[PDB]
């Protein structure tokens, strides 16, 4: 109910989706001055700003990234490495971090909602979601995540289908 | 006499020969070790996940 109405109003200004011939088939993070874009969603940045930029690639992290100017740092979301277990708000209600896993229930997933970010009770990033595989019931994220030395992990498991 | 095949080497040729063949290999096997190292490194770093 209200969950997703926080996720509206968090996620207004700072999500851009990217456009492909007037589909909508991923999103993209302005997260740290940085802005985070998959390899697999190809199209326009609807932001005028950010799509006359040059991104730098990784694809084995599957991320492009690039440099948001002064001017809009401090309008970006907020991201943080200290995650317990249990559970997180996601764009369509809530998502369960268990075992180090994010898993989602079924009946939502399709092709299209690449890229948006996990959020907490408090209003931090803590995962960006980039895949998915369906699990019995319930649904699990091949996503990315920080720690607290600095690296960034990708976790990924068996036979995912990109989204 | 008989005419062997590397019988008038001398032996500074030797030592260019041996120099231009066996750095090649001293460089690019310790690249592969530095591969191996690296990839190490990436899987210890990423296990705090």
């Amino acid at each position: 109910g209200k969950r997703q109405r926080m996720v509206m109003k968090l996620e207004s200004d700072k999500t851009f989706p990217i456009m492909l011939e007037g589909k909508i088939n991923g999103y993209a993070c302005v997260v740290g001055g940085k802005l985070f874009r998959p390899m697999h969603v190809e199209g326009k940045i609807d932001n005028d700003v950010l799509a006359a930029l040059k991104t730098k690639k990784a694809s084995k992290y599957d991320l492009e990234y690039a440099d948001v100017p002064q001017n809009m740092r401090a309008d970006t979301f907020k991201y943080t490495h200290e995650k317990p277990q249990g559970y997180y708000s996601w764009h369509h209600g809530a998502v369960q971090y268990e075992n180090g896993r994010f898993t989602v229930p079924k009946g939502v997933g399709a092709k299209g909602d690449s890229g948006r970010p996990i959020l907490d009770n408090q209003g931090r990033v803590v995962a960006i979601v980039l895949g998915g595989v369906n699990e019995g019931s319930r649904t699990a994220l091949s996503v990315v995540m920080w720690n607290e030395k600095g690296v960034t992990v990708k976790y990924t498991p068996e036979n995912c289908e990109q989204w | 006499h008989a005419q062997t095949f590397t019988a008038a080497v001398s032996k500074t040729a030797w030592t260019w020969l041996t120099s231009l063949l066996g750095g090649s290999a001293v460089i690019i096997i310790i690249g592969l070790v530095l591969a191996t190292i690296v990839a190490m490194y990436v899987l210890t770093n990423q296990k705090h996940n």
